[PDB]
């Protein structure tokens, strides 16, 4: 899976 | 050609108030983002308001 | 718009209606590369222009090294009317033109 | 030394003897091109240079305000006005000699009387 | 060699060769000349940064929205925990005779029922659930057991 939670820079 | 020297006080700059405050400014601002984000990601994930 | 690679499998026969090798018909076409000042270049390079109008004409010493433009009474008297095309190099060797568009995809 | 570059890809030519004549010929190590040298000379090592004493001459020199002035007398035009300027080289064993640039035919000369 | 080289082919057309290299530089004569001189030098007149805004009303006034204020804020943006915690709603156990038939059916459709599937189906109190859940399947997710699965 995933973190769900991310940051685009 | 001779080596550069190191004392010609045209090679040097002075940092006043203006650009001594900038960069402090600058890393606390960044600090700042860094905690804005931090909030908005633990809101998030603890599912608060 | 990707696709494979080597081809051996001959794919492109009916993946591309068209032929993928560059028309090496038009080279046969002398271009003048100009660089053009900024309030210039600033008003002849927009796509809200460019309907086809004559911009002007360009004047040849019949004895060449001397060329000029004239453009047209539509500056609105803003700019000059007149320019002394100066050819920076007489002779221009391995520049080349070249298009790109995108080929149709189906059959 | 003037060195010598290949004609067909740029590259920097090295020389190379051949025993069927016994004479030199400039080789790429690259692309397999030759050319028949014009001079033997191929290294050239200088411990002590006069080269770069005049470094630094341009078509207006003469503009250059820090320059000092001299009343001397150019050897090929009969003019008193010209800037001088010592040696370039930074190395602590170059002598005093001035070097003179006349401000109406670019005339370079020294004032040496040594050996000229 | 390579098998796969991964290419992306475009339609391309040679439609000319350069010949001459020119610079378009305005008469220094032209009667519309040293108009273009302004011009260039209005390029480094021009100042488009705008000084800082002060604020010049009562410094009362401008603080009443900073820190603990009697304004409650209206905002709507990243309620996570309001968009969720709205939706509620409580069950009641059926009887068994109903709920566990509906089991069977439920796990004849899928050999492998999550939780909160299971729960989200039969909408009931995972309680009564749990009695029936497990005297029928076995967890590893919960699945049924071979006494009636191998049948
Ligand atoms: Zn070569
Ligand atoms: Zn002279």
């Amino acid at each position: 899976l995933r973190r769900k939670t991310r940051q685009l820079k | 050609k001779d080596q550069d020297d190191r004392d010609h006080f045209g090679k040097k700059r002075l940092d006043l108030a203006g650009p001594l405050l900038a960069q402090l400014f600058k890393t606390l601002f960044k600090k700042l983002t860094k905690d804005i984000f931090r909030y908005m990601q633990r809101t998030v994930e603890e599912a608060h308001d | 718009e990707v696709f494979d690679g080597n081809d051996i499998e001959n794919n492109e026969t009916k993946v591309y209606e068209e032929s993928l090798d560059l028309d090496l018909e038009r080279s046969n076409r002398q271009v003048w590369l100009v660089r053009l000042p900024m309030f210039l270049a600033e008003k002849w390079r927009d796509r809200n222009n460019l309907h086809g109008q004559e911009l002007g004409k360009i004047r040849i010493n019949k004895d060449g090294s001397k060329i000029t433009l004239l453009l047209n009474e539509n500056d609105n008297d803003s700019i000059p009317h007149e320019y002394d095309l100066e050819l920076t190099k007489k002779v221009v060797e391995n520049e080349y033109v070249f298009t790109e568009q995108n080929l149709k995809k189906y059959q | 030394t003037t060195f010598r570059f290949c004609r067909d890809c740029n590259n920097m030519l090295y020389p190379r003897e051949d025993k069927e004549n016994n004479r030199l010929l400039f080789e790429c190590r690259t692309c397999s091109y030759v050319e028949e040298a014009g001079s033997p000379l191929v290294y050239r090592h200088e411990l002590i240079t006069n080269i770069g004493e005049t470094a630094g001459v341009v078509q207006d020199i003469g503009s250059d305000p820090t320059l000092p002035r001299s009343d001397r007398e150019c050897p090929k035009c009969h003019s008193r006005e010209n800037v001088f300027f010592q040696s370039q080289q930074r190395r602590k064993d170059t002598s005093m000699v001035l070097f003179f640039v006349c401000l109406s035919c670019s005339h370079i000369f020294t004032s040496d009387q040594k050996n000229k | 060699y390579i098998p796969y080289v991964k290419t992306i082919p475009k339609k391309t057309a040679i439609v000319g060769t350069v010949c001459h290299e020119c610079q378009v530089m305005p008469s220094m004569n032209d009667p519309n000349y040293h108009k273009i001189v302004e011009q260039r030098r209005n390029i480094v007149k021009l100042n488009n940064k705008e000084r800082i805004t002060t604020l010049d009303e009562t410094v009362g006034v401008t603080m009443s929205h900073t820190g603990m204020s009697m304004r409650s804020d209206n905002s709507n943006f990243l309620k996570v925990g309001r968009e969720k915690a709205k939706s509620n709603i409580k069950s009641i156990r059926m009887p068994k005779k109903e709920i566990l038939d509906y089991l069977f059916k439920l796990f004849d459709e899928y050999d492998y029922w999550s939780l909160k599937g299971l729960k989200e189906r039969t909408r009931q109190p995972e309680a009564h659930l749990k009695e029936c859940l497990d005297k029928v399947a076995t967890l590893v997710k919960y699945t049924l057991r071979p006494e009636y699965k191998k049948l």
